[PDB]
DNA sequence: CAAAGTGAAAAATCTAAAGCATCACCT
DNA sequence: AGGTGATGCTTTAGATTTTTCAC
């Protein structure tokens, strides 16, 4: 009885889309405050969330909490059957050994179920460290996602630094070196194409970029990601769904000896 | 010029005198004397007119040992031709330019082979400058050589008679081989020497009855070095311990004491009844004392024969080392000199060693010619072992060990030297007049060669010049081709997986095919009867008996040909094919002929009973340039110059460029210009081209080689006789009987052993460059033909059974219970009163008879009346080796092709009788790998049902990799260090191949991050490494983390593999955090694929073991056949209309 | 002496492509009749049928009874060579050794002409059954195509039935298993969107799934799709092309062996 | 030093994406009237002459004329960065060391910076040789570039047939032959696609067809491309952009094998 | 100044040739 | 909300090159 009526499409397919090169298997727990996602990546150096809560959903039927898994490619090649436009709804079962999904078409006539034999999995789940964060880049993801994969071209790894001045998104490569600027917005009226950072201090820090591209991929859900970071911290790329939920990557720091020769 | 003759002139004498120092007296009394050779070198004595002249030296013993040696001096020459009509003036100008250099100058004709009107009774005239010394030789060649180059130069474009001359050749074999035929002196045979004063040259004679021969004195030494771990062994850095040595059955042992604890007595080593050594022990209080001591052994010895494998690179730049720390002069003392090309050739000695023949003449697995695998293999035993890392330990703590280790080693030195290499030698002396050390390390091809000259000589033909590899050839297009072969060795296996002849298997036979044997079975008998041993059927008495014996079994088969009964492993084996072919239709080099010059030829009638339509087809691999844009690049190369080889010399111009350089720049611009520019740079297609071959020749091969099989097959026949003589004789017990037919019984199975390795030989010698007789037709049409042959067999077995693998030579295949496969013809003749015949051979011999009479075979009855008597000849005779239990066929990992050339198997008690093709008999590269193939290759042989057998293959692969799914915590680290070291050898220097990337420049470059660019400064390093994971986004090729960063302390060492690492955060850093199981688990994942998974998957079984994957090209087929719903023909739903044809429109 | 010229190059552009992946050599044939083609696969399962009314084409001068066997491939290659909106003329001869297609542009200056050697071969030809068949759908074109496009990679075997509800194609594989039911259409004017059923017994087969997916690449050459078949019968799936002809095909059903009992 | 900026972005991005491939190294002679691009190509036949003037730029300054020189392929990877109507922006030094190149957005928020490590050649100055065109033709890129892939896949050597009337392209293929029909265009209103032809004498030149493949991708520099040739001689491709400058392709005519007669 | 290699494996890495998911007009 | 093609983002099969074996 594991119930989830929902008119989207698109969404969710996308977002399910969006961890087909980073999460082979994860980890489900269908709850009645809703389902929600947390692991290692494939090697083990970032974190990923999604989180969906019940009062997203339609109607969202759970009574007991389920932690199924599945295939992300397998179910990812079965979620490319219906439209964008499909209506979906998902349930399971207590002896829920495979996943009970129907896409409906909107005329009524065209109506599809699918299921998939599902495996189990057992990845420690640990605690994220909440706290103030010094620094958020709530500039359209668009952009950003266009910028990152012209300087993954050239460069390698990213620096990221949001300072007084601004935002510094430097690449060194072996063939060259690149760095971006950008700093607030104030003659754009609209405010799903402004950039707003608040400012709490100056930061040099390192990070992974091919991660970040994998993160990247993940735009056309949102107009504008949020970029939230602090002191010596993995970053916090948020993309926001819609109002049915959220989703998280935590990229790790790249650890650069600060100590001289 | 003088001080080189006084160089040569002292030279001489310190070895004359180094000479006389061992025996071997200078016979300069008149008279005749017995003699038994046992060597040959070339020197320079004085003559009777002051002249510096060069000659070689025979050695010989006799039966008491009488040590002697004589000195033969002859001019040495080599053969030129020119144009007709410039024959005179050049030996006149030759003559008065090379005075001083030349003793005569003779006109020799000499036999063509290739040249038009070919072998009409025209020979061509050659001039023959005969001279003094090798060395004037080397410098009038180098003279000349420049000269006719650009002589054949303008010969190929379009006076001085200098330029007239137009071939040099036997250049590059030197003056040994062509005085060895000269004289026709063979060496190792009892001959009659005569001196009869210093004006008349020493006459030799060849004694033939005396077949009886004594055994020269031998010295085995066993070297045995203590080696610091971590280091190269070297003679700088330790010292030795002890030697020991054979002479003749009776052995010695020298043992320095100055680190040797305890003084040691005499050893015997008698693991076998006609196996025996007794020693004698001398101690050595110093090292000093050890050599010398062994010097002055080897003083009184008088020795000729000192033998250990491996000399010339670990014992004899190891002794000279020696010496040279304590300061003892070698070259005074023996003599023994690093030669040019890397060895020690005694001038006075014999050293041989058996990697030169275990390893490449035994055709025994490659990867196990050591010597304990070498002692299991022959002697069947193998000795003791030591880990060359902790033997130096093992040394201090107790020396006898060593003492047993060294004597047992040096006996079975001995025993696989007489069981086998005085065989070879003997066998390689028989015709070949070659010195033992470059018989074994000079190939067989160039063994081919040897013949080719000595019946060449007996032809009296010209030695064809060896030829040089020409770039830029061109088609009949003119289109640049990049590399020529043939359509290769067609090696293909149909089916595979585990075949254990008790274990059975399913049959699915044709009666009709049945019946068609039935009608010509007693064809089949009589054929084999009067072809195989020449024995009519009038002599058989129970013909009658087996024939109805066969009809019996052969309906038994025919009534249900689809059965499950015990598969019967025959092979289909052919050695000796390729000679065996070219026997029957006379192939050879150069009567090689096209058609325009076969009608050059006088015997184009049109009753073509001599042109035989032989096809064939040849693979082009090309590059795809045309004619017209090669002009215009070679225009623009020879428009302008090019950057200097010189260092800092002229601007570089193509007319005066030498060719390899030239072939690189064209093959780079038209590689990268066609690479823009046409998609691709090699181009394959197999063209088809039909080419005729003459027949009325000297064939010189061909007789050559005919000779030389019926002398195999009489050697092999009183091989036969006189073991059951020497059997009997052992019943009787009469010494010098017993003894004298152990040298009758050894002297035929040297000669059979000889043959069978010359005709593993034939076939070798074309496919090689600067040979006499380089061809692109002749291997080609003989594998052509046996192409047809295994093709006609695989058509028949695959009516009458299951071909397993198509090999070239041999056929292995699988023959029912019941088919006829042997049977014996009790006859009234007395000479053979039972006549034993194998029925499968026999079919297919009257097959490839009737398919293959060669009616063209024409013999040079009358060379007067030029009569070529035209016959047929059948000799294609196929044998089946004895019954084999097992048989194992491996296959590869892609879609629809398997593994070539790669199988094993068993004998009825299981021995390891043959096993070849895979990475366990290869060495370096991954060792592990090759555990597990000895692992499971040991396991294979038991089971009596395929089920269990495969079970117990996977019980073994389950053991070896839950070994290392469980990171071998409980187990210690040193073997896990010798399984993962992978090593890739440096070919050039770390700097040269530069922005290459591989695993081991990349090991390079760490090592020179490690320990400065010392380490990396050559090439030659053993740059040991393994592969490390925890870097995320790196190329494999990076992170090839070596294994010498474990010398250094953990501070820098682990600053250094945080350096590699790039990952400052761990703290501890074992060995096994720091693997990279990826490459591991996908090596041994190919590896299990291609062994085990793949073929038991193609043979029905569900899985090998569950923790292995399959690619999913098969997946898709065995899910789809273990369902009902199969596919459907379209005949049985759909009716028919009838067939269609399209014609021009 | 034979012409052919035809408006509507586009269809022959996409039918002549979407015949590709099951033959290499087709058996094209031209009579009074039309031109028509039935070819038959290499792996001896499925057959294609086409025809083409004579006043389909614009002029139809068919002289003789002119069979012609050429390869595909190239035909195909040189076919892409045409525009969209291009008209199309076929022109052979009772004696010639070369096919000859002129491509000509609605601007009357984009005019091309290509010349294609002809082939011989022998093949066969398999008669054609016509009987009463158990069902016949009216289904939308790119509905069903897009069926056979997501169900391609839930499995490979795909069963079919057909009943009073309407029709149902239900496929499966190692992963799972998805179904797809369909309703009927009585509440929508347009007959191309609309689906139809008929009965005359239960129907329930099944087909090569994976021989489908490589045919279904015909999608709009006819607006509708329409089937009929029946069990251990021919499938005849078939694709109106308007007037100017029509598309058909057939295909090797599976069928149950049977088991001890 | 050397500055130079532009609010163009699109121009020189697809330029560098038309000249990435065919040549890898080229010099960058600048002087006071502006740079020129001659490239001694690779493939030693087809030879380039790039123009580039200074009175387009909004800003021009420089000290020294430097005849210094970098790969194109570093030059497309840094200006793949670049958009369409971003403003592009470029500062130098006197010595050769390292270049930085700015891109500004038209909304006048996102800036960045880029640096390359430059390189020192030497090519000898190749002379372009101006002379008068028997057979000159304006012909629309588009179409241009359609008939180039139409003859790519079909054939490897494209005749020329400039006539009166227009040009015509055959090809002798494997699997066959064909021809394409050119001619003037004088009802048509829009100019861009319009085909003038200047003749004075017909020019018969076989050529590789993906040569000039290569040099199509500069289509989208302008809708009509300039294309001039006369006997005996290579041709020269002209391609025009606002008052920029011109690009001349020097191709050598590859004649035929003459081997046979 | 010297030197008996060449097909076959096998992978690393470098490619291009497609397969297929979004957009430049238009009611 | 679909119809013509661009335009790019994966994917997959050759291509190429270097050691390193067997014959
Ligand atoms: S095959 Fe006969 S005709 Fe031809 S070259 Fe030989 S002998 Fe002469």
């Amino acid at each position: 009885m594991f119930e989830a009526r929902l008119v989207q499409g698109s969404i969710l397919k996308k977002v399910l889309e969006a961890l087909k090169d980073l999460i082979n298997e994860a980890c489900w727990d269908i709850s009645s405050s809703g389902v929600n996602l947390q692991s290692m990546d494939s090697s083990h150096v970032s974190l990923v969330q999604l989180t969906l809560r019940s009062e997203g959903f339609d109607t969202y039927r759970c009574d007991r909490n389920l932690a199924m898994g599945v295939n992300l490619t397998s179910m990812s090649k079965i979620l490319k059957c219906a439209g964008n436009e499909d209506i979906i709804t998902l349930r399971a079962e207590d002896n829920a050994d495979t996943l009970a999904l129907v896409f409906e078409a909107p005329n009524q006539e065209k109506v599809s179920d699918y299921e998939m034999k599902l495996m189990d999995l057992d990845v420690e789940q640990l605690g994220i460290p909440e706290q103030e964060y010094s620094c958020v880049v709530k500039m359209p993801s668009g952009e950003f996602a266009r910028i990152c994969r012209d300087l993954s071209h050239i460069g390698d790894a990213v620096v990221i630094s949001c300072a007084k001045d601004g935002v510094k998104f430097s690449a060194s490569g072996e063939l060259g070196n690149g760095n971006i600027k950008l700093s607030q917005t104030s003659n754009v009226d609209k405010e799903e194409e402004a950039v707003t950072i608040e400012m709490n201090e100056p930061v040099q820090l390192t990070f992974a970029l091919r991660y970040l591209n994998f993160f990247t991929k993940a735009t056309p859900l949102s107009s504008t990601v949020t970029l939230s970071m602090s002191a010596d911290v993995p970053l916090v790329v948020e993309y926001k769904i819609a109002d049915m939920g959220h989703l998280k990557y935590y990229l790790a720091p790249k650890i650069e000896d600060e100590e001289g020769s | 010029s003088s001080v080189s003759a006084l160089k040569r002139l002292e030279r001489s004498q310190w070895t004359d005198k180094m000479d006389l120092r061992f025996g071997f007296e200078r016979l300069k009394e008149p008279g005749e004397k017995t003699g038994w050779l046992i060597n040959m070198h070339p020197t320079e004595i004085l003559d009777e007119d002051k002249r510096l002249g060069s000659a070689v030296d025979y050695y010989f013993i006799q039966d008491d040992g009488s040590r002697f040696k004589v000195a033969l001096p002859y001019k040495p020459y080599f053969y030129i031709a020119t144009r007709k009509g410039c024959e005179r003036e050049v030996s006149s100008f030759l003559s008065k330019k090379f005075q001083g250099k030349i003793a005569k100058v003779e006109t020799v004709p000499k036999e063509d082979l290739d040249l038009p009107n070919h072998l009409v009774g025209l020979k061509r005239n050659y001039i023959r400058l005969s001279f003094h010394t090798v060395e004037d030789l080397v410098k009038v060649r180098k003279e000349i050589s420049p000269a006719v180059k650009k002589n054949r130069e303008q010969d190929h474009a379009s006076a001085d008679q200098l330029d007239n001359i137009v071939d040099m050749r036997e250049y590059d074999v030197p003056y040994h081989i062509r005085l060895s035929i000269d004289l026709k002196i063979h060496v190792a045979h009892w001959y009659n020497v005569r001196y009869r004063g210093n004006a008349f040259p020493v006459e030799i004679t060849r004694r033939d009855d005396l077949v009886e021969r004594p055994d020269p004195v031998v010295l085995a030494f066993a070297i045995a070095t203590t080696k610091l771990p971590l280091k190269f062994p070297d003679a700088e850095t330790d010292q030795i311990m002890m030697i020991s040595y054979m002479i003749d059955g009776q052995g010695y042992l020298i043992t320095n004491r100055e680190i040797v604890s305890e003084d040691i007595e005499d050893f015997e080593f008698t693991p076998k009844p006609e196996y025996e050594g007794p020693f004698c022990v001398f101690n050595e209080p110093d090292e000093a004392h050890l050599i010398q001591r062994w010097f002055e052994h080897v003083q009184e010895t008088k020795p000729t024969i000192m033998v250990t494998y491996n000399g010339d690179f670990f014992d004899w730049p190891f002794v000279e080392a020696r010496a040279a720390v304590h300061g003892l002069s070698m070259q005074q003392e023996i003599g023994f000199q690093k030669d040019s090309q890397g060895e020690y050739k005694a001038p006075q000695c014999i050293h041989m060693d058996c990697l030169r023949w275990v390893k490449r003449d035994s055709y025994l697995p490659v990867g196990s010619h050591n010597l304990k695998a070498a002692a299991k293999a022959k002697l069947g035993y193998d000795p003791v072992e030591l880990d060359p890392e902790d033997m130096c330990r093992m040394a201090t703590e107790q020396p006898q060990t060593l003492a047993t280790y060294s004597v047992s080693d040096a006996v079975a030195t001995y025993y696989l030297y007489m069981k086998y290499v005085h065989p070879f030698i003997f066998a390689l002396c028989t015709i070949i007049p070659m010195e033992p050390d470059e018989v074994l390390r000079k190939g067989s091809g160039t063994l081919c060669e040897a013949l080719l000259m000595v019946q060449a000589f007996h032809a009296n033909i010209i030695f064809p010049n060896k030829q040089e590899q020409e770039f830029n050839k061109l088609t009949d297009d003119g289109h640049v081709l990049d590399s020529e072969t043939y359509v290769g060795g067609h090696v293909e296996a149909l089916e595979s997986g585990v075949f254990r002849s008790d274990i059975p298997c399913r049959f699915r036979m044709n009666p009709a095919a049945f019946d068609f044997l039935l009608q010509r079975v007693e064809k089949t008998l009589r054929h084999a009867l009067e072809e195989e041993e020449k024995v009519p059927v009038e002599q058989v008495t129970n013909f009658e008996e087996v024939c109805d014996e066969i009809k019996s079994k052969l309906a038994s088969l025919k009534d249900v040909p689809s059965r499950i009964e015990c598969p019967l492993i025959y092979h289909l084996d052919v050695g000796a094919m390729y000679p065996n072919i070219i026997l029957t239709n006379r192939l050879q080099p150069s009567a090689m002929v096209d058609e325009a010059t076969c009608a050059a030829c006088d015997f184009n009638k049109p009753g073509a009973n001599c042109q035989r339509k032989m096809a064939w087809q040849w693979r082009g691999e090309f590059m795809p340039a045309s004619r017209s844009e090669y002009h215009r690049i070679q225009h623009q190369l020879e428009s302008e110059k090019f950057p200097p080889l010189f260092p800092e010399g002229p601007a570089r111009a193509f007319h005066e460029l030498s060719r390899e350089e030239q072939a690189k720049y064209e093959k780079r611009r038209l590689a990268d210009y066609c690479r823009k520019a046409y998609k691709k740079i090699h181009i394959t297609k197999v063209e088809e081209r039909l080419t005729t071959i003459c027949q009325r020749e000297n064939s010189f091969y061909v007789d050559t080689v005919r000779a030389f099989r019926d002398r195999r097959y009489e050697f092999k026949g009183l091989h036969k006789v006189w073991k059951k003589k020497l059997s009997a004789a052992v019943e009787v017990g009469d010494a010098a009987e017993v003894k004298r037919c152990k040298n009758m019984e050894v002297l035929y199975d040297s000669l059979q052993l000889a043959h069978k390795c010359i005709l593993n030989s034939f076939y070798g010698y074309v496919m090689r460059k600067g040979a006499r007789w380089y061809s692109m037709e002749m291997a080609g049409i003989v594998c052509f033909t046996g192409a047809n042959i295994i093709t006609q067999a695989r058509e028949l077995i695959e009516q009458i059974g299951r071909p397993l693998e198509l090999d070239t030579d041999g056929i292995w295949c699988v023959l029912p219970n019941s088919f006829p496969e042997n049977f014996v013809f009790k006859t009234t003749n007395v000479k053979k009163p039972k006549v034993t015949i194998s029925y499968p051979g026999a079919m297919l011999n009257i097959m490839v008879k009737e398919g293959f009479t060669n009616d063209q075979y024409q013999e040079l009855a009358e060379p007067s009346s030029l009569t070529y008597v035209t016959r047929s000849e059948n000799s294609i005779f196929f044998e089946v080796d004895g019954p084999y239990l097992a048989m194992i066929l491996p296959a590869s990992k892609e879609e629809g092709k398997k593994l070539k050339k790669r199988y094993a198997v068993f004998n009825e008690d299981g021995s390891l009788a043959e096993l070849k093709g895979f990475e366990v008999k290869r060495r370096g590269e991954l060792q592990l790998i090759k555990i597990f193939q000895s692992s499971v290759f040991e396991a294979f042989l038991k089971g009596s049902t395929l089920e269990e057998v495969y079970g117990s293959v996977a019980k073994v692969a389950d053991y070896w990799l839950d070994v290392l799914y469980s990171k071998a915590a409980n187990m210690p680290d040193s073997e896990l260090f010798e399984l993962i070291s992978e090593n890739r050898s440096m070919s050039r220097k770390l700097e040269d191949y530069g922005e290459q990337k591989s695993t081991s420049i990349s090991t390079a470059k760490r090592l020179a991050e490690f320990l400065g660019d010392q380490m990396v400064k050559d090439a030659g390093l053993s740059c040991r490494y393994i592969i490390s994971r925890k870097p995320e986004g790196s190329p494999v090729t990076e992170r090839a983390i070596p294994l010498a960063i474990f010398q250094a302390e953990p501070t820098v060492r682990k600053h250094f593999l945080r350096k590699w690492l790039k990952s400052s955060s761990l703290q501890d850093f074992d060995i096994r955090a720091i693997l990279d199981w990826d490459y591991y688990i996908e090596r041994l994942g190919s590896a299990i694929q291609k062994i085990i998974t793949i073929p038991a998957a193609l043979q029905q079984v569900k899985n090998p073991v569950p923790r292995v994957k399959h690619p999913d090209w098969l997946h898709k087929k065995l899910l789809e056949k273990n369902d009902v719903y199969k596919q459907k023909k379209i005949s049985e739903l759909f009716t028919l209309e009838g067939r269609r044809q399209v014609t021009m429109a």
